[PDB]
C-alpha cells in the first residue's frame, strides 16, 4: 500500500493539490456557465451595471454554486471556503475572457467590460457560516450580507463611471458614454434592462430596496440550493444505468 | 454581414433605406465619417416583428472598429431607443471615429425591440493608421477631460486585484494544514471537533470585520472623492420627427410579380398612372438594399456600394416619357447578380411570399418621385 | 513512481491545442468568418467543423474501446500499490475533465457570448459555436467519458456498480451539447435579441449544475484512495 | 410508427434506461418530420391561387371552412429576423429531440411511481 | 367453466349501446341541435341530458350497492378453483373498464373536437358535450368503481386494504368529470377560441394520466391470478 | 341557403405552379392511406413477433 | 378651479380644469388605454357624487 508515515503525507499533499485543481475548474466551468446565462449581461457592460436590475439579479443567481459547495465542503472536511473558491473561480473565468477574448478577439475596452466584484460577499458567507456552524443561521445572516455587501462593495469601482457629462445636449454618465460610443452591433440600447424609473419610485431608495430584496432572495435560493448540493454530494451506487 | 441570411420578404418589407450618402471611403485613425440617409418603415410590418415601438439606430461594425461619436433621427441625437411610426420616413445621421485600422463593411441598421436587427446596405470604409493613436476625450460636468480608452482602467485592476488577493489569502491561510483526505477521515471517525479550533475562529472574525469595515471605508471614500453622481440615463424617447414628404403624384398598381427559379431576375406588370403636370420616366427599383436603375434614366453619382447597386439592371417595357394624365402598363424586370448574391431568390423558403420595394420616377428636370410598392411574389419553375 | 508524468502532457495537450484554436480563430474571425455564405467561409471554418466533427467521432471510439478492451478481467488479484497507482491515475483523468471542463464550458462559452453581442448572427455554424459547441463540448465529453470507463474498468471501488455522481457529472455536461438545439431554437423563433440571459439559455445552466457532482465523485474517488493505501500517518 | 420503433429497439438492444433517454429519444425526434414527409410533401406543391401563392395544404385549409378554427389560431412557421438559411425543420426537429431525452427522462420515473404494487389501509 | 361468456355481453353492450348513440348524434347533430335556444333542442338533447343524469345515478347506485351488499363476507374459506373464476371474472371488469375508458376519452372527446372546431359555441350543453361529458364519462366511472368494489369484495388479494394503483386508476379518470367545470370555465373566460391544445385542457391531460395507474393494477391482478392456480406450467 | 343535387357531384379542381390539375376532394388521399397503414403494419409486426 | 374653499357636511364642491396627455409618455409607464379619474384624499372624508 504505502511504505511509511512520510510518504503517505506525500501521497495525500499530492493528492491534495490534484483534488483542489479539479475541484477549482470544475466549479469554474460550470459556474461561469451558470452565472454568465443567468447573469452575464449585466456583468459584461458598465452601462447595464445599474442600480435596479444588476443589485436586484446579481448576488441572487450568484449565491447558488457557493451554498451548494458549502454544504459539501465544509460539511465534509470542515473546510470553510466553497463561497470564496467559487466566487474566486468565476472571477478568474470571467477575467480571463474578458482579458483575451472581450479585449483580445475584440477590442472593447477593459474599463468598459470589466465584470463584478464578488468576495466581499463570499468572504462573510464563508466567515459566517464558520462561526456559528449553523447553515441556517448561515443561510439567514450570510445570504443576508451576501445580498447586501454587492452594490457596495463594487461601488470604488462603478462610482467613477457615473460622473454626470454633457454629451450633446443630453445629460449621460460616463458609463451610458461608453455604451453609446463603443458599439456593440448585437445589443442595440433597447435590450439594456436598467432602471428607468416609476411613478411608484419613492425618493432615493432604488439602490437599497434592490439591495435588501437581492438579500431576502438570497436567503431562498441559499436555503434551496444547501439542498441541491446536499443531493449532489452523494455516493450511490446503481447496478443499472 | 449578418444579412444575406434573413428571410428575403422580412428584408424586403421591414425598412427602405434611401439616399444614403458616406462622408468618406478611406479615413485615417481618429478621422470622423458620416452616414446620413432617410429609412422608410413599411406600411405592411411583417406580424411576427414587433411594431418600432421601440427602435434602436445602430450601427453594424465587427465591434468598435469605429466609436458612435453621435447619432440622430430627425436632427436630434439618439443615445437611446426611439419610437419609430409604421409608414413614416425619417432621416438619419451617423458619425464614426476611426479606432482600429483595416477594412471594415459599415451597415446602418436598426434594432427592434420585439423584432430583432434590420441590417441596411453596408459599405467598405477602409481605416489606416494605428489604434495607438486613437483618442476618446471626454469633459465632464466637474470639470475634468477624461480620456474614455483608459479611465478608471487603474483603479478597476487595484480592486478586482486586492479582493481576489484578499480570497486567495483566506483560502491559502486554510490550505497551508492538509486538506482533503485526513480532515474527511477525521470528520468521518467520530467527531472532527479538532480542525477548526482558535486561532482559526479569531482569523475568521478579522477576516469578516475586515472585509466589513473595508467595504464600507472604501464606499465612503468613493464617496467622498467623485461627489457628484448620477444614475444611467436610460429610456425610450418619444416624439422623433418624420420627414414632411410631398404627396406622390405618380400611382403605381402592381398586376402580377413574378421571379424564376432558378434566376437572377425578377419581373412584375405595372400599371403607372402619372399625374402632375411634368413627363416622368422610371430610373430605379429598389427591393432589399439593391438598387436596380435604368441607365438611361438615372446614374448613380453618391458611391452606391458595387455590389448591391445595378447599374443597368432595371428594363422598362416602354420606358418612354410618361406624359401627364396618361396612364400605361409596362413590363419590368429586375435582374442582377445581386438577386442571387444577396439570396432574394430565397423567398421561396420563406413562408410568406410577398416583396416590397421603392420606384423611382425621374422628369425631365431631374427632380424625381418615391413610389412605394408591394404585392405577392409568385415563382415559376415550368 | 505512484503519480507519474502523465500529468503534466494531460494539462500541456489541452493547453497547446486551445491555444492554437484561439490562434486560429483569432486569425480566421474576421476575414473569411465573418459572411457565412462567402467561398472562403467553407474552407476555413466549415472544412474546420467537418474535420474536427469527424476527428471527435474516431477518437471517441478509439479511446473508449481501447479503455473498455484493456479492462481489467482479475480486480480482485490487485495489489494494493498497483490499486493506488491507479488511483493516481484516475485522478489524473479526473484533472484532465477538469481542465477540459473549464476550457468549454467558461472560455469558450463565454467567448460565444462575445461573439453573440459583437456581430449580427448570421447562421448555426458561426466561427465561435463551431470552436465551442462542436469542438470543446465534444472534447470535454470525450474526456468525462474516458475517465468514467477507466475508474469503472481499474478502480475495484468504482466497479461492480455504476456510481451515480461520476455518472451525472459525466453525463449531465454530455446534455449541454444536445442542448444546443435548444440555444438554436431559442434563438431563431424565440427572442428576436442577444440576451445571453434569456430562457433559451437555462438549458446549459440546468445541465452545468449537474457537474456539481463533482463532489460526491470526488470523495467517492477519496475512499477509492484509501481503501488500502489509506495509512498509516492519516488518522493516526 | 418510426420513432416509435427506434424507441423500443434502442431500449431492448442496450437494456439502459438512460441510454434509451438520450440516443432513442433523439431518433424518436429526429424521424417524425422525415417519417412524415411522403404523406405531407405533395400537400406543399405551390400553386397560384387568385393571385396568392398557396400550398395545397393552404388552400385546403381555406377552401374547407372551418367556423371555430379561423386562420390566425393557426401556429405555424411565419419567419423571423433571425431566421438564417434553410434550417427551420432541422432546428425544430434538434430541439424536439433534446427536449424529448428530457421527457423521457422525467416520464420514465412517473411510469415507475405508476407501476407501483402499494395497499393503502385507509383512503 | 373459469372464463365465460360475460365477456362477450361486456363488449357488446358497450359497442351497441354507443354505435345507436352515434346514430343518434349523426341524425340530431344539425336539425334540432345546432341552436340551442330552439324548442326541439330541449326534446331532443335537453331531454336527452336529464334522462341520461338520471338513468346514470340511479343505474350507479343500483350496480354498487349490489356489488357492496353481496360482498363475500368469509373470504378465508375460498377455494382456489373459485378464485381463477373471480379473478377470471375480475378480468372481465377490467376489460369492460378498459372498453368504456376508450369510448369515453378517445372516441367522443375527440368527437367532442370535432365540434369545437366546426361550430361557434352556443352553451355548455351542445350534443357533443351531452354525449361526452355527461353520458361517457359517467359511464366509465360507473365501470371503474364497480370493478374496483368487485375486486374489494371477491379478491382475498384485494381485499385486506384499498389497493393504490387501482384506487389512481379508478379516481383520477373520475376526476375529469368535475374537471369539466375547468373547461367551461376556461372556454368563456379564458380563451376566446378553439384551441385544442389550451391550458384550459391540461386539466383533462393530467388526470388522463393517472389512468397509467393501469400498469400497477395489472400486476396486482396478475399477483391475485398467481395466488393458488399460478402453476404448474408456469417458472417450471 | 338551398343545396340541391348530391355531394357526389362536388369536385374542386386546383392547378399547380408545376402543371398538373388535381382534385382537392381526393388528391393525396392514397398516398395518405397508403404510407399510414404501412408504418402500422410494422408495429403490428414488431408486437405480434413478441407476442 | 374649486368651486367652495369651505363646505359644509352636505355640501357640494366642484372641481373643474383640464389635462393635457404628454406626447413624450415616458416609455416604463404604460399608454393611459385604461386610466381612471381619480381623486387623491385622505378616505372618503368627500364621496365623489360625479365625474366627467
Ligand atoms: C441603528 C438603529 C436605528 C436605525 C434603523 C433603520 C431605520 C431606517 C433607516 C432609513 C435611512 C434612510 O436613509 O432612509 C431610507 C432611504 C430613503 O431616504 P429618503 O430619500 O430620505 O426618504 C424619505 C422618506 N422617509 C423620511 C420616510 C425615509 O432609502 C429607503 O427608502 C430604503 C428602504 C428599504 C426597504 C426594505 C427594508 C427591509 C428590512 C429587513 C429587516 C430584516
Ligand atoms: C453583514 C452585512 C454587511 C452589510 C454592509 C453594508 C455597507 C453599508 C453601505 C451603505 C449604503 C449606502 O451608503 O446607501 C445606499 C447605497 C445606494 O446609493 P445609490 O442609490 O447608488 O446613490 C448613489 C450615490 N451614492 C454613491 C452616495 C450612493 O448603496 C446600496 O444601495 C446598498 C444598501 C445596503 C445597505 C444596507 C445596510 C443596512 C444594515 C443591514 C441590516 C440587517
Ligand atoms: C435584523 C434587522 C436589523 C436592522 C439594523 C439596521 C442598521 C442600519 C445601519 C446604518 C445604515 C445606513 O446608514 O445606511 C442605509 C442606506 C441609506 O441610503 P441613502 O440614504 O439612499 O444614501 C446614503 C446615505 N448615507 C451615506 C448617510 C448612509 O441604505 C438604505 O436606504 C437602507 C435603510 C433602511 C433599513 C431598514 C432596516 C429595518 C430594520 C428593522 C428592525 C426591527
Ligand atoms: C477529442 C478529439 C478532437 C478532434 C478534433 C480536432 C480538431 C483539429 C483542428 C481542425 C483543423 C481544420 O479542420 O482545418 C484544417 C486547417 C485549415 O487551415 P489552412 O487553410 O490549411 O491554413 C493553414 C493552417 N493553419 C491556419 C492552422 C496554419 O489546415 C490544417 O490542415 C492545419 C490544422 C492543424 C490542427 C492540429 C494542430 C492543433 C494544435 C497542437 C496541439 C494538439
Ligand atoms: C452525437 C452527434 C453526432 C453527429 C452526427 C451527424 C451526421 C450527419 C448525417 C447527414 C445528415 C444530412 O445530410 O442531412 C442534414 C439535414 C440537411 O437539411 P437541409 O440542408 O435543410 O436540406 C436537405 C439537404 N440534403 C438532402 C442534401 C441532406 O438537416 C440539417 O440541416 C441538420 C444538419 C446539422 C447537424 C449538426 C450535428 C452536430 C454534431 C456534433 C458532433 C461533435
Ligand atoms: C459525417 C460527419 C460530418 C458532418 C457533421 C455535421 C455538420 C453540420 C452539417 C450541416 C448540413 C447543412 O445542410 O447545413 C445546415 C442547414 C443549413 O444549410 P445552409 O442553408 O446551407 O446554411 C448556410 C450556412 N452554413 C454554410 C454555415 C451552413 O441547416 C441548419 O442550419 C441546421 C442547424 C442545426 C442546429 C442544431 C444542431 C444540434 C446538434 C446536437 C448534437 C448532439
Ligand atoms: C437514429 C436517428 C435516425 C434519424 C434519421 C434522420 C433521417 C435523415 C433526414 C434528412 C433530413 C433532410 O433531408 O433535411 C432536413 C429536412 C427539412 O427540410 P424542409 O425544411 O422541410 O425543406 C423542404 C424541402 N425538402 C423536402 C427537400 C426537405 O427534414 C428535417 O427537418 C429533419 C432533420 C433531421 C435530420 C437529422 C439527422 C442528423 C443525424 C443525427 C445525428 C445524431
Ligand atoms: C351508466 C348508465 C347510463 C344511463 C344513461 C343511458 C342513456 C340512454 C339514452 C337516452 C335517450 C333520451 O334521453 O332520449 C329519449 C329518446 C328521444 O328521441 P325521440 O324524440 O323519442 O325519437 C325516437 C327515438 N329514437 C330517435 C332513438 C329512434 O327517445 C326514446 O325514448 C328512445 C331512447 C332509447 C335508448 C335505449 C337504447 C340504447 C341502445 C341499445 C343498447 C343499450
Ligand atoms: C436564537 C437565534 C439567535 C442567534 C443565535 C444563532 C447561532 C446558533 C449557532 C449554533 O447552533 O451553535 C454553534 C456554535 C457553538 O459553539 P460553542 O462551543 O457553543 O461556542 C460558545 C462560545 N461562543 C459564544 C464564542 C460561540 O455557536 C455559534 O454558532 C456562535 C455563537 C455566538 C453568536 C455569534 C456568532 C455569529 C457571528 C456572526
Ligand atoms: C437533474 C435531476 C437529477 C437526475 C437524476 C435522478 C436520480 C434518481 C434516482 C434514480 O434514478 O434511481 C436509480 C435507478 C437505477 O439504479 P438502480 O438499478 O436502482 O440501482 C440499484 C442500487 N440502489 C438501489 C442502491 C440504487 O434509476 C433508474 O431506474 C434508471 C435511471 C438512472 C438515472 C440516474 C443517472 C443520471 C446521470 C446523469
Ligand atoms: C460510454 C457510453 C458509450 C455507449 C455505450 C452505452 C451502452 C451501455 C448499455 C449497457 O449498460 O449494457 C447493456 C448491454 C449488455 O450486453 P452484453 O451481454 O455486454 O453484450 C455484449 C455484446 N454486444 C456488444 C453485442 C452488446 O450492452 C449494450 O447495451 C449494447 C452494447 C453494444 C453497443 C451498441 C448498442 C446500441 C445500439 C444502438
Ligand atoms: C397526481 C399525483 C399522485 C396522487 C397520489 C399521491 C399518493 C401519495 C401517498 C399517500 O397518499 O399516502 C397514502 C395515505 C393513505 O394510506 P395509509 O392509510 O397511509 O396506508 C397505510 C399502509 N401503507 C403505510 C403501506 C401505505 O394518504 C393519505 O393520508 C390519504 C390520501 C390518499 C391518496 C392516494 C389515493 C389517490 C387515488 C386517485
Ligand atoms: C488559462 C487560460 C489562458 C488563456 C490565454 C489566452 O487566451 O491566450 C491567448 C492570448 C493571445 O494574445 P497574444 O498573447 O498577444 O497573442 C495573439 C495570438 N492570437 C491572436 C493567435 C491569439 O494571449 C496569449 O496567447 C498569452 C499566452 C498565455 C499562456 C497561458
Ligand atoms: C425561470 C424564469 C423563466 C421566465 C421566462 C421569461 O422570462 O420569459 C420571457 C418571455 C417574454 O418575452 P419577451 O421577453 O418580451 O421577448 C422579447 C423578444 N421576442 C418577442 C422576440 C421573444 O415570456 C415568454 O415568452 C414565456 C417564457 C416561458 C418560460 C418557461
Ligand atoms: C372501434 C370503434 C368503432 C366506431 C365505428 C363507428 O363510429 O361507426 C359509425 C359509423 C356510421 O357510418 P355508417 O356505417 O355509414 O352508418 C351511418 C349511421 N349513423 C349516421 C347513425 C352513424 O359506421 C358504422 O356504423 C360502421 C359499423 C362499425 C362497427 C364496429
Ligand atoms: C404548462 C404550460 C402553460 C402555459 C400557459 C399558456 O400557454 O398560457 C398562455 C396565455 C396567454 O394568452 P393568449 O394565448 O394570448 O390567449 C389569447 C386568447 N384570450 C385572450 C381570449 C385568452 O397565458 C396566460 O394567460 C397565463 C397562463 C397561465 C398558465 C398556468
Ligand atoms: C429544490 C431542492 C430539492 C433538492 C433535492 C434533494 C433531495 C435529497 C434526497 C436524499
Ligand atoms: C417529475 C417526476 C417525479 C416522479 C415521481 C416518482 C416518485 C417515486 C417514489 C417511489
Ligand atoms: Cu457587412
Ligand atoms: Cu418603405
Ligand atoms: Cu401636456
Amino acid at each position: 500500500a504505502v511504505r511509511s508515515h512520510a510518504e503517505a503525507v506525500q501521497v495525500s499533499r499530492t493528492i491534495d493539490w490534484m483534488a483542489l485543481f479539479v475541484v477549482f475548474f470544475v466549479i469554474v466551468g460550470s459556474y461561469h456557465i451558470h452565472a454568465m446565462l443567468t447573469m452575464g449581461d449585466w456583468d459584461f457592460w458598465s452601462d447595464w451595471k445599474d442600480r435596479r436590475l444588476w443589485v436586484t439579479v446579481t448576488p441572487i443567481v450568484l449565491v447558488t454554486f457557493p451554498a451548494a459547495v458549502q454544504s459539501y465542503l465544509w460539511e465534509r472536511y470542515r473546510l470553510p471556503w466553497g463561497a470564496t473558491v467559487c466566487v474566486l473561480g468565476l472571477l478568474l473565468g470571467e477575467w480571463i475572457n474578458r482579458y483575451f477574448n472581450f479585449w483580445g478577439w475584440t477590442y472593447f475596452p477593459i474599463n468598459f467590460v470589466f465584470p463584478a466584484s464578488l468576495v466581499p460577499g463570499a468572504i462573510i458567507l464563508d466567515t459566517v457560516l464558520m462561526l456559528s456552524g449553523s447553515y441556517l443561521f448561515t443561510a439567514i445572516v450570510g445570504a443576508m450580507g451576501w445580498g447586501l455587501i454587492f452594490y457596495p462593495g463594487n461601488w470604488p469601482i462603478i462610482a467613477p463611471l457615473h460622473v454626470p457629462v454633457e454629451y450633446n445636449g443630453m445629460l449621460m454618465s460616463i458609463a451610458d458614454i461608453q455604451g453609446y460610443n463603443y458599439v456593440r452591433t448585437g445589443t442595440p440600447e433597447y435590450i439594456r434592462m436598467v432602471e428607468k424609473g416609476t411613478l411608484r419610485t419613492f425618493g432615493k431608495d432604488v439602490a437599497p430596496v434592490s439591495a435588501f430584496f437581492s438579500a431576502f432572495m438570497s436567503i431562498l435560493i441559499y436555503f434551496m440550493w444547501h439542498f441541491i448540493g446536499r443531493w449532489f454530494s452523494n455516493e450511490r451506487f446503481l447496478q443499472s444505468t | 454581414h449578418g444579412e444575406k441570411s434573413q428571410a428575403a420578404f422580412m428584408r424586403m418589407r421591414t425598412i427602405h433605406w434611401y439616399d444614403l450618402s458616406w462622408s468618406k471611403e478611406k479615413v485615417k485613425i481618429n478621422e470622423t465619417v458620416e452616414i446620413k440617409g432617410k429609412f422608410h418603415v413599411f406600411e405592411g410590418w411583417p406580424e411576427t416583428v414587433d411594431e418600432p415601438d421601440v427602435a434602436f439606430l445602430n450601427v453594424g461594425m465587427p465591434g468598435p472598429v469605429f466609436i458612435r461619436k453621435e447619432s440622430y433621427i430627425g436632427g436630434q441625437l439618439v443615445p437611446r431607443s426611439v419610437r419609430l411610426e409604421i409608414g413614416k420616413t425619417y432621416d438619419f445621421r451617423v458619425v464614426l471615429k476611426a479606432r482600429r485600422p483595416g477594412d471594415w463593411h459599415v451597415h446602418t441598421m436598426m434594432n427592434v425591440q420585439g423584432g430583432g436587427p434590420i441590417i441596411g446596405p453596408g459599405k467598405w470604409i477602409t481605416v489606416e493608421g494605428s489604434m495607438s493613436e486613437f483618442r476618446n476625450p471626454v469633459t465632464t460636468l466637474t470639470g475634468q477631460t477624461v480620456d474614455l480608452e483608459n479611465y478608471n482602467e487603474g483603479n478597476t485592476y487595484f480592486w478586482h486585484a486586492f479582493w481576489f488577493a484578499i480570497g486567495v489569502a483566506w483560502i491559502g491561510y486554510w490550505s497551508r494544514r492538509p486538506i482533503f483526505i485526513p480532515r474527511l477521515l477525521m470528520v468521518d471517525a467520530g467527531r472532527a471537533d479538532e480542525l477548526v479550533s482558535a486561532t482559526d475562529r479569531k482569523v475568521a472574525m478579522g477576516f469578516l470585520a475586515a472585509t466589513i469595515l473595508i467595504v464600507v471605508m472604501a464606499m465612503s471614500s468613493a464617496n467622498s472623492k467623485y461627489p457628484i453622481t448620477i444614475p444611467l440615463q436610460a429610456g425610450t424617447m418619444r416624439g422623433m420627427k418624420p420627414l414632411e414628404l410631398p404627396a406622390p403624384t405618380v400611382s403605381v398598381k402592381v398586376e402580377d410579380a413574378t421571379y424564376r427559379v432558378p434566376g437572377r431576375a425578377m419581373r412584375m406588370k405595372l400599371t403607372i398612372t402619372n399625374h402632375g403636370n411634368s413627363p416622368i420616366r422610371l430610373g430605379e427599383f429598389y427591393t432589399a438594399s439593391v438598387r436596380f436603375l435604368d441607365s438611361d434614366v438615372y446614374k448613380d453619382t453618391t458611391g452606391y456600394p458595387e455590389d448591391l447597386l445595378a447599374e443597368d439592371g432595371l428594363s422598362v417595357s416602354d420606358n418612354s416619357p410618361l406624359a401627364p394624365g396618361e396612364t400605361r402598363t409596362v413590363d419590368v424586370t429586375a435582374s442582377d447578380a445581386a438577386w442571387e448574391v444577396y439570396r432574394l431568390s430565397d423567398i421561396i423558403y420563406d413562408p410568406d411570399s410577398r416583396f416590397a420595394g421603392l420606384l423611382f420616377f425621374f422628369d425631365a428636370t431631374g427632380n424625381r418621385q418615391v413610389v412605394q410598392i408591394d404585392a405577392p411574389l409568385i415563382p415559376s419553375f415550368m | 513512481l505512484l503519480d507519474k508524468k502523465w500529468l503534466t502532457f494531460a494539462l500541456a495537450i489541452y493547453t497547446v491545442f486551445y491555444l492554437w484554436v484561439r490562434w486560429y480563430e483569432g486569425v480566421y474571425g474576421w476575414s473569411a468568418g465573418l459572411d457565412s455564405f462567402a467561398p472562403e467561409f467553407e474552407t476555413y471554418w466549415m472544412n474546420f467543423l467537418y474535420t474536427e466533427i469527424v476527428l471527435e467521432i474516431v477518437t471517441a471510439s478509439i479511446l473508449w474501446g481501447y479503455l473498455w478492451k484493456t479492462r481489467d478481467r482479475n480486480l480482485a488479484a490487485l495489489t494494493p500499490r498497483e490499486e493506488l497507482r491507479r488511483n493516481f491515475t484516475h485522478l489524473v483523468w479526473l484533472v484532465a475533465y477538469a481542465w477540459a471542463i473549464y476550457w468549454g464550458a467558461s472560455y469558450f462559452t463565454e467567448q460565444d457570448g462575445t461573439w453573440h453581442q459583437t456581430i449580427v448572427r448570421d447562421t448555426d455554424f458561426t466561427p465561435s459555436h463551431i470552436i465551442e459547441f462542436y469542438l470543446s463540448y465534444p472534447i470535454y465529453i470525450i474526456t468525462g467519458f474516458a475517465a468514467f470507463i477507466y475508474a469503472k474498468t481499474r478502480l475495484p471501488f468504482f466497479a461492480k456498480g455504476i456510481s451515480l455522481p461520476y455518472l451525472v457529472l459525466v453525463v449531465g455536461p454530455f446534455m449541454i451539447l444536445p442542448n444546443v438545439g435548444l440555444n438554436e431554437w431559442g434563438h431563431t423563433f424565440w427572442f428576436m435579441e442577444e440576451l445571453f440571459v434569456a430562457p433559451l439559455h437555462y438549458g446549459f445552466v440546468i445541465f452545468g449544475w449537474l457537474a456539481l457532482a463533482v463532489m460526491g465523485t470526488l470523495t467517492q474517488t477519496f475512499y477509492s484512495f484509501a481503501q488500502g493505501g489509506l495509512g498509516q500517518s492519516l488518522c493516526e
